[PDB]
């Protein structure tokens, strides 16, 4: 499922709306595309499961990424702008705890943190 | 002397005209006036406070035209009149407190030093040991001190070790005296970075030839750091004797046992060795393997900058008006001085291999009374 | 820096606030820790450079990592939870656009998306 | 955490109060020092966790040390006085009863018991 068109709204709530479309899906993966004169939008959704090895917990991983590429103009060559998240947990673990952890991570990140994190403070 | 200086540059200029009856009734001019003014002190070698107030603009001129009966008005390549005021200020930020005290406390370089060996007390006595041993052996041959497994070769080995220690201490003293110069030891700390963003709305950009409204956004950044210089207190430095006699002594030692059997030994520089060994011994025992230090003045520098960027709102403008995007930047810098209570610190002089050279010199197994 | 304590609000803005404490700092690398009766919370932040290539543009990297460990109970062994983000963009490019990217992603994710995403949908 | 200075009251309650200075920090380790005319005060804090084993128990060890050394005088060389305590427990243990055991050990030691102990009274 997940819908047919993926919406990216740069600028958070109330921003500019961009719409992609399904292109391809293989290996439990999915891709979205949108072409433009000066740039293009990529979106990929991936799933995976680690190799079973006998007496330890077995884990499943999820990944979603947004990528933005700008075509070279004049001297400036190609360059990309990408940002993604990864989730890892157990297979039979209750989903509510993982969803709450994800909500917490989303809520902590905001434009204030992005503005601050750029300074390499640590 | 303290001077106040004002300086400016032209950022942009343009023209706007209104026609009526086919005549340019009003053709007023617009100027953007990049401005900065500074204060500084010269003629005094000591570090002085200074501050800077500085501002620039960046404007994309308007364009377009509109026509009426026998009259028009036009603002082609005309920077907006909003820049004529250009009054801007930094956003409020949390206040710092007691930066000087914290910098002075964290910056102190005092730290423990290597422990002084026991033979440093006898350090002053080495020269006569060697002189008397050599003299007695020469007078009564080498058979002396065979009961103690002692001879010519151990004596030369010990004296060579002593010269090595003397040169090492000499070089370290030279380094300390160099350090006393050029303002002493300098250290730096960082006192954090503050970042803040806000949004503003409904900024009128033009008030003639129509009206223009634009959005407004502001960015603010502040840094803060401090530096101090730690210099040895005058008179606490070690002895700084130069040394070319050791080269001569080493040259004599190269002659071997046969040379010293000849009149060569009477060429040893006993007086210099006695004087300098006594001086270094009394200095080491006076202190505890450390040099004192005192802090100079403490300075703090706090640069502050902000960006003011605009985007034209087209819903409250005449249709012919196009463009008008512009941005502005304001920067300030400061330098200020402070001082705190008196403090004294200690820094190690020599460590490990420096002091371990002569801790097991072989002549110590002979009883003192034979020498003394 | 940003401080010595970080707040994690499980379940998004719902509640259940957690306050980790700074434990270390080594070269732009920071991590906070907090022990609990049946769980441990730990966060990590990192910044770094890629290997320099003779004729390719340099890239920024930011990493923010959340993890969680649940202590073994009964016959159930040890297992972990985590969720982390990564941002990539060139050196010196405009910071505000890169901020808008990433925060667009953060706005996109929400509880319903995790509910769907955990279901291996793509 | 741990402040910029470590206060120590030698002689137990009511004694002379000194204040060591923060001087070094790395890998969960920190140390405090203060110079004095005839002696010096040294205080460091260390943490460590043992590596993971196939079938064993994972333990953690804390350490705290005070060290006191007096400079040489005449022919008498230098000597140092120090005393440090460690605590060891599993990774997921209950903190409160560990604190209770620590209180027990601290309460048992008193000036009278120190006097008896130094006399080699076993
Ligand atoms: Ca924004
Ligand atoms: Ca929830």
């Amino acid at each position: 499922a997940l819908g047919d068109t993926l919406t990216i709204t740069l600028g958070g709530s109330g921003g500019t709306a961009k719409v992609l479309r399904k292109i391809n899906q293989d290996g439990y993966t999915s891709e979205y595309y949108l072409p433009e004169t000066s740039s293009s939008f990529r979106a990929k959704v991936r799933h995976t499961k680690e190799s079973v090895k006998p007496n330890q917990v077995q884990y499943e991983r999820h990944n979603v990424e947004f990528t933005e590429t700008v075509y070279a103009s004049g001297s400036t060559p190609e360059f990309v702008r990408q940002a993604y998240v990864v989730i890892r947990h157990k297979v039979g673990d209750v989903s509510a705890t993982v969803s709450d952890l994800g909500e917490a991570l989303s809520f902590y990140l905001n434009e204030a943190l992005y503005g601050k994190l750029i300074g390499w403070e640590s | 002397m303290a001077r106040i200086r004002n300086r400016s540059s032209i950022a942009s200029s343009g023209m706007s005209t209104f026609y009526l009856f086919g005549t340019p009734i009003v053709n007023e001019e617009i100027i953007v006036r990049n401005t900065e003014w500074c204060s500084d002190v010269i003629g005094n070698p000591g570090d002085n406070p200074l501050d800077i107030h500085k501002q620039e603009w960046t404007i994309k001129p308007l364009s377009g035209q509109i026509i009426f009966g026998s009259g028009t008005y036009r603002s082609l390549q005309c920077p907006p009149e909003y820049c004529r005021g250009a009054s801007l200020s930094h956003l409020s930020l949390p206040s710092q407190s007691g930066l000087g005290t914290t910098a002075l406390a964290r910056t102190n370089p005092s730290r423990p030093a290597f422990n002084l060996p026991a033979f440093i007390g006898e350090l002053r006595d080495l020269p006569r040991m060697f002189k008397i041993a050599g003299d007695t052996m020469l007078r009564k041959g080498a058979n002396a001190f065979l009961s103690y497994q002692f001879g010519w070769k151990p004596l030369i080995s010990d004296i060579s070790k002593a010269l090595d220690f003397s040169a090492t201490v000499r070089t370290r003293s030279d380094e300390w005296h160099r350090l006393y110069s050029n303002g002493g030891l300098k250290r730096r700390i960082n006192l954090g970075v503050d970042i803040e963003q806000k949004k503003e709305n409904d900024v009128v950009l033009h008030s003639s030839n129509g009206f223009v409204v634009a959005s407004h956004t502001v960015i603010t950044v502040r840094k803060t750091w401090a530096t101090v210089r730690w210099r040895p207190d005058a008179g606490s430095l070690p002895p700084i004797t130069k040394s070319s006699s050791e080269k001569h002594a080493r040259a004599l030692l190269g002659l071997g046992v046969g040379g010293l059997i000849e009149g060569a030994w009477q060429l040893m520089p006993w007086s210099w060795m006695v004087d300098w060994f006594g001086n270094v011994g009394t200095f080491l025992q006076a202190s505890n393997n450390t040099i004192g230090a005192s802090p100079g003045l403490v300075n703090i520098m706090t640069t502050t900058t902000t960006n003011h960027q605009f985007s034209v709102k087209r819903d409250l403008s005449d249709g012919w008006i196009k463009g008008g995007d512009c941005s502005a930047t304001v920067t300030s810098k400061a330098r200020s001085q402070s001082s705190g209570p008196t403090i004294t610190a200690s820094i190690p002089n020599l460590s490990g291999r420096q002091l371990s050279i002569l801790g097991a010199l072989g002549i110590q197994r002979v009883p003192r009374h034979l020498l003394r």
